[PDB]
RNA sequence: CUAAGCCGCCCGGUGGAUGGCUCGGCUCGGGGCGCCGACGAAGGGCGUGGCAAGCUGCGAUAAGCCCCGGCGAGGCGCAGGCAGCCGUCGAACCGGGGAUUCCCGAAUGGGACCUCCCGCGGCUUAUGCCGCACUCCGGGGUUUAUCCC
RNA sequence: CUCGCGGGUGAAGCCGAAGUCCGCUGGAACGCGGCGCCGGAGAGGGUGAUAGCCCCGUAGGCGUAAGCCCGCAGGGUCUC
RNA sequence: ACCGAUAGCGAACUAGUACCGUGAGGGAAAGCUGAAAAGCACCCCGGGAGGGGGGUGAAAAGAGCCUGAAACCGGGCGGCG
RNA sequence: ACCCGAAACCGGUCGAUCUAGCCCGGGGCAGGGUGAAGUCCCUCAACCGAGGGAUGGAGGCCCGCUAGGGGUGCUGAUGUGCAGUUCGCUCCCGUGACCCCGGGCUAGGGGUGAAAGGCCAAUCGAGGCCGGAGAUAGCUGGUUCCCGCCGAAUCAUCCCG
RNA sequence: GUAAGGUCCGGUGGAGCCGCCGGUAUCGCGGAUCCUGCCGGGAGUAGCAGCGUAGUCGGGUGAGAAUCCCGACCGCCGGAGGGGCCAGGGUUCCACGGCAAUGGUCGUCAGCCGUGGGUUAGUCGGUCCUAACCCCGCCCGUAACUCGGCGCGGGGGAAAGGGAAACGGGUUUAUAUUCCCGUACCGCGGGGGUAGGUGCGGCAACGCAAGCCCGGAGGGUGACGCCUCGGGGUAGGCGGACCGGCCGAUGAGGCCGGCUAAGCGUAUAAGCCCGGGGAGUGCCGUAAUGGCGAGAACCGGGUGAAAGCGCGAAUGGCCCCCCCGUUAGGGGGGUUCCGCCGAUCCCUGGGGCCCGUGAAAAGCCCUCCGGGAAUUCCGAUCCCCCGCGACCGUACCGAGAACCGACACAGGUGCCCCUGGGUGAGAAGCCUAAGGCGUGUCGGGGGAAACCCGGCCGAGGGAACUCGGCAAACUGGCCCCGUAACUUCGGGAGAAGGGGUGCCUGCGGGUGCGUAACCCGCAGGUCGCAGUGACUAGGGGGGCCCGACUGUUUAAUAAAAACACAGGUCCCAGCUAGCCCGAAAGGGUUUGUACUGGGGCCGACGCCUGCCCAGUGCCGGUAUGUGAAGCCCGGGUACAACCGGGUGAAGCACCGGUAAACGGCGGGGGUAACUAUAACCCUCUUAAGGUAGCGAAAUUCCUUGUCGGUUAAAUGCCGACCUGCAUGAAUGGCGUAACGAGGUCCCCGCUGUCCCCGGCCGGGGCCCGGCGAAACCUCUGCCUGGCGCGCAUGCCAGGGACC
RNA sequence: GGGGCCAAGGGUGGGGGUGUUCACCCAUUAAAGGGGAACGUGAGCUGGGUUUAGACCGUCGUGAGACAGGUCGGAUGCUA
RNA sequence: AAUAGGCGGCCGUCGAGGGCUCGGGUAGAAGACCCGGUUGAUAGGGCGGGGAUGUAAGCGGGAAGGGUCAACCGACCCGCUUAGUCCGCCGCCCCUAAUCGCCCGAG
């Protein structure tokens, strides 16, 4: 294989073609799941994908429909409560 | 003759240069104009391990929006609030001018002159003791045991540097020493002048003994100051 | 070692390549200057009176 | 070798075009005086300047 | 009428000395002539001939293009060939004046692990043309940025 | 200084005398023997041998655009 | 009153060329047919390269080309063996 | 200064594709064994305790012709070699102070050195290229035609002689 | 002509040359291990072996065939000699036409010669980002610069890091992810609709098409170490059924084919959440660690990978059959299931380790702030359609012939990435399938020797060989019993030592739904000399020296007792410090701050580390003497030079500390004669006289010291004594488990090391056909006794000798 | 047994420590002789000692270092 | 053996004798040497003798056991079987090849 494909950042898969040939398919690894900005636990409603896969989706299919989608529900509720109590 | 390791170090070659790109950054105080006459409150975001510091570092975000790196004192807690200024309370992790620090207190990261950013008591596990306070100077006992006078406006942090007791455990392995010294690019392993050649060291020779007394004068030229330099005495007392 | 087996490791990047100014294959590619005319290190040509190559170029020696 | 810059490729092209024998009509015109030129090359024995 | 072998002469081979030749060197009193370049130099790279590889000459108008003058019938470089073409409306050649003159190169709008690439402002319908390096001098304007002309 | 005029110089370049007579040798006469000529030209070279007279040239003369120099004439400035 | 192709400049010639070294840099060898190509038409042999006849030229000077020395090699002759 | 020969000294430049060190970014090491910390379980007793059974995978750990790296002995083959340091058998490391690759930096009285005066392009007790330079020597070698006439010396004094 | 030489005759040659006088000069060669060119003997000899020993038969082509081509047979590699592809090479790639030269022989062949060709991209890579680092401008230094440099501004820097988008089939002699066909995707721009501007479902986690344009901020992703384990999946492999084909005996059985890309749609696992619920004389769970009123069991749900499934897609590919077959062609069939294993290839979670913390930026997604346009209007991240997408690389080898090493070099670069079946723990060895090759390229002959290299065997003895058991030999895998001194308690240890091992018949057990797969036992029968039968595959033990260990070193005669190491201890330094580079400017340590930076020595660990500061060093003081210039005072000079004196820093003189600073640690007489001989003892003597230990030592000259053990025999080895020529405590002393291709002695076993050598095999040697050198060479080449520059093939006298 | 004469045809061996020649010792034996041949014999072998380059100990030297003082390792080319 | 010998026989003043070629070793690195060559047992082949291993393939039977206690499988054992295989040793038999041909040679 090429030296560029000898790197382990590529995923190698052996695939049999309909014509009976054996070929190697190379793919790039997916990014890891998003994490909360305050506690670091995994988030929900945000699909994992490379930039092309992310741009293949509409806006509402990438983040949950609730305030502060960058925080997990516990942190979001906590921040809302602190803001409300600070206002009074 | 040939050069010594100390002579070759002064030329700044990559064999002797510090790898100051894998470190977290310099640890200096915020500029003195913010601290003078005003007290700033910050929150500790994270505590990390600086590759070469011998002490953990911490990130502090201040209310004015400035993010800074500080030397974490022992017992510093993530998410806690700290204060810097003349009106700061006397607690671990708070920075105050030396005039407002009561006698008998443990301090670290003391500015040599007001506003330099901190120069003294920065290694892990070290602290200094405030001895006396005067309108013109403040006396502190340093880790080396010397009593030093500082300007009353010099800033210091209350507490003890985290990471003490590091020398309690032996290094055991040459591999452990290799990793420890490679982390900061210190010359390791080290050779011996007696086993060097005569062309290389003042002590070099076929017989592995120093041909002259090992106490060298303070007035010796470069390339000669080896062994015990300007030693007041030698041996075990 | 140090001989025939050593000479087998000459398959890396060449030290010198062609120079755009003087046309000779003397351009230090890694450092970025010409070892013959000084291109990339000086605006003026690299001429030394102990050297006879520039005279040889025009048969003036 | 697989990846080549255009300028180096053009220089190699010039060398390849240079490497050829003297025309028979040139030999006839010169009356067996001009038989060869100093730019003849064998790819495995005499290497290029670049 | 001795097999190998040895010395001398003759013939032949191998080799390239000697001799003769010389469009090349070397050295000189005297005489002549002595700077080129941002109106882009010198040095290079690459192309260019019907058959063309090297040298030489030229630059996409590419062993060449135009104009006044000299010569007067051949000419198409070194370079003895094939086929053709140019010339009496004066060629080839020669003195003078013009046109073209790719890329790199002080290289100069910005970059070079490859003499190859990537831009911004005006005009231009578009093709396309011009301007844009740095350190200064004499001036103008304003945004007073040492920014624009 | 030249709206003007005259001259000198100044490229390629042009002119520039006299045997190619008889016999011999020779593949081929520039050679040999005989008879002639020019010459301010018998320096040198080429030409199928070694040539003053075969050719180029040489001794001596001529011409030349641009440019340069000098002068005439006229118009100005300055100095004592 | 210089040299005459191992000389004279390194280069009389496709010479600062071919070629050597990563690089500064280093750097050769190589001139001559004949007046005129008139550069051998045709025949025999050979797979060819070439060989033998026959032609051109005053002379092969035959392109592997002016003269062709010495060393060396093959044959013939004289002497020894 | 009749001709050739030194080791060496000095100036300016060229080299880290070999090799030494360090930095940035990468690739790799079949299979098996042993069994540290840690976490426990069961039985008989209970004032003490004793015995048995598991799990766990650490190590500059072990065996290893995996790959890769190294080079102890035969003082083996070869030794005008396959090779200006190679081949075979035997042997050693083989998860680590490990091996290798691309991009960089350190240049000569200087670099680099787990220190052998080792390594710095087949060159190292001071690299290479050109220049000073045709350097110098009381030391070694060489010095080209013929005839004719005469024809020595290696002994005294002085010289770092 | 004494001669250096001159001149004639015969032949070749085809164009210049000479006598004499007078000048001039790169003016005369056998040597310089001289220089350049050419040519001899060695020689038709060596080499064309060793690490992979490969060819034979029939046919074809051609003038010519061991060497070129086809078929069969026989072989080699097969975790690489196979497949892919960098750097480097640059046409070596393809076809046709050829053999003057090249190819270790030949050649009709070729990586060779000639003539014509060949590299096609919006998707692959460069191009973009930044890392270590580099350059330019200002500035500063330098006599100056093309030289050195901090700080500011700008730029560059990866063809294996980050990074938009394509995958099947077909086509050419040579290109294809690039050409053709089919089906897609990405970026920009445009046209028509729609969602939204002005919309909903869930308690919630969340599900949703969920407004457009400009600017800014925040979050996420990009984005990361090492060790180790569980879960899910896919390539690949195995067994069985069935349909075609081949082989086999048209028996049994074996073998071959039975295939499915991107893209689009589709969802669960772990992990993390969200509602309900309210436990402990505790429940729950994992391979393991573990979780719970800071909310567990338990019942529901949300989000969330690799994959699978459907379309793509059977008109394609594969296999088989038939008709036409003079060339050229045309059609018909099938391509289906079950079970098991399972990756080093993907996804996903735990756990553990760091005095070690294992990149940045471009880009992309989301959210939030301000600003702008929009109502017979604005308008998408949703659907349909249309247009555009630049420049450069693309052939080939990729190496026991296409790279570097002068080569078709057994080296190095690149083994850089990948691997069917059996045996087996195994990517081991051996055999074999696919793929490749017979080009790690000179062939033929032979009891055709001697001898050499590589290999096998050897009666009796068993190290008698030798400096030395060098080399060789013994043992060997697995299972079960068993295992010493010593010890740092971890080890030593696979110590040592003992028994078993094949095949067949039949049962039992573990996990498992399984009579699938793997593994572990039992009983009986039986064969051989031998059952890990080939292959693979430790010999072992006891003393001593040195070094603690793993590791490093003289590339090319030394791998070690040398270096390094963790540990011990000493010295300097509070920062504008200490140490260091430089001509300076500036700089390294330093994005550092005494648990730190720099400088010596010893060198794990255990017990210890005694005396001496007179000397040489270093440090502190310096009352006092000396002590340069400068300054002051007097003399001198119409002014100076010059002379005398005073002041006089550092440094020396002087005084004190300092030995884990350099070093040192002596020497004579007599005794206590309950013999003789020892220190208790008294006299010079220095700074003090060597303490604990160890000692004929890697240190001992005499020396093979003396005594004891080892042998029949001991210049050895071990133990002891002390007369230590010339041991000794951090240039460390003594001891020491484990470790070692280090030196050394012994024991069992073993053997061709030896007594004492003898057989056999393969390759050379030898002969025949080819290519075809080099080292070296004054000419030559028999001896005895002699002379001689003192050891003669060559001289003298003899002797002998065909080539 | 001791001493001597003629006589050189033949024999004159195997082992332990040590690099050893030599010397010493052991068991046999008729005896276990001394020497020359470039201290015969490395284009025949081996490489233990000696005598380079690495390293340790002792002594000497201020030091670099040295020791006919010990000690471990340290290359043997060939086509007649 | 340089005094380079003696004797018997055959040949010459076309020709005695010999070499290459042929089948094989009492021999051998090339040369050389020795036996045989139709005046024949030299080698091959056929047959027989002697020897070396150790009882072939095939068939029939048995076999610890299994199996629907049937068919059938089964390591191994017994009989045909001093077997089978092989012989770089010997004897007999002209069936095959030892043929054809070329060359030197004193006068
Ligand atoms: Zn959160
Ligand atoms: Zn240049």
């Amino acid at each position: 294989m090429k030296p560029m494909y000898r790197s382990r950042s590529w995923r190698r898969k052996y695939v049999r073609t309909p014509g009976g040939r054996v070929v190697i398919h190379f793919e790039r690894k997916k990014p890891k799941i998003a994490h909360c900005a305050m506690c670091g636990r995994p988030l929900n409603g945000i699909p994992r994908g490379r930039p092309v896969e992310m741009r293949k989706l509409p806006k509402t299919k990438k983040r949950p429909e609730r305030p502060m989608p960058h925080l997990c529900p516990r942190c979001m509720r906590k921040v809302m409560k602190e803001q409300i109590r600070a206002q009074l | 003759g040939k050069s010594l390791i100390q002579q070759r170090r002064g030329k700044g070659s990559p064999t002797f240069k510090s790898p100051s790109h894998r470190f977290r950054g310099a640890v200096k105080y915020i500029p003195l104009n913010y601290t003078q006459e005003k007290t700033l409150r910050g929150v500790v975001e994270e505590i990390m391990h600086d590759p070469g510091r011998t002490a953990p570092v911490a990130r502090v975000k201040f209310e004015n929006g400035i993010e800074k790196l500080i030397i974490a004192p022992e017992g510093l807690l993530v998410g806690q609030e700290i204060y810097i200024g003349p009106d700061a309370p006397i607690a671990v992790g708070n920075t105050l001018p030396l005039a407002k620090i009561p006698e008998g207190t443990y301090v670290y990261n003391i500015e040599g002159i007001p506003g330099d950013g901190g120069k003294y008591v920065r290694a892990g596990g070290t602290y200094a003791l405030v001895v006396s306070r005067e309108p013109d100077k403040v006396i502190v006992q340093l880790p080396s045991g010397e009593l030093k006078a500082f300007n009353p406006m010099c800033r210091a942090t209350i507490g003890v540097v985290a990471g003490g007791g590091r020398l309690e455990k032996p290094l055991v392995k040459a591999g452990k020493a290799y990793y420890k010294y490679k982390a900061r690019n210190k010359f390791w392993p080290t050779p011996r002048g007696v086993k060097m050649n005569a062309v290389n060291h003042p002590f070099g020779g076929k017989e592995h003994h120093p041909g002259k007394p090992t106490t060298t004068s303070r007035r010796a030229p470069p390339g000669r100051k080896v062994g015990h330099i300007a030693a007041r005495r030698t041996g075990r007392r | 070692g140090s001989g025939t087996a050593t000479f087998g490791k000459r398959n890396s990047t060449p030290t010198h390549i062609r120079c755009r100014r003087c046309g000779r294959v003397s351009y230090n590619v890694k450092k970025g200057y010409c070892a013959a005319c000084g291109f990339g290190r000086s605006r003026r040509l690299r001429k030394y009176r102990w050297s006879k190559k520039w005279k040889k170029k025009k048969n003036a020696h | 070798a697989r990846n080549k810059p255009l300028a180096k490729k053009l220089r190699l092209a010039k060398a390849l075009k240079q490497n050829r024998r003297v025309p028979v009509w040139v030999i006839v015109k010169t009356n067996r005086r001009v038989l060869t030129h100093p730019k003849r090359r064998y790819w495995r024995r005499t290497k290029l300047k670049e």
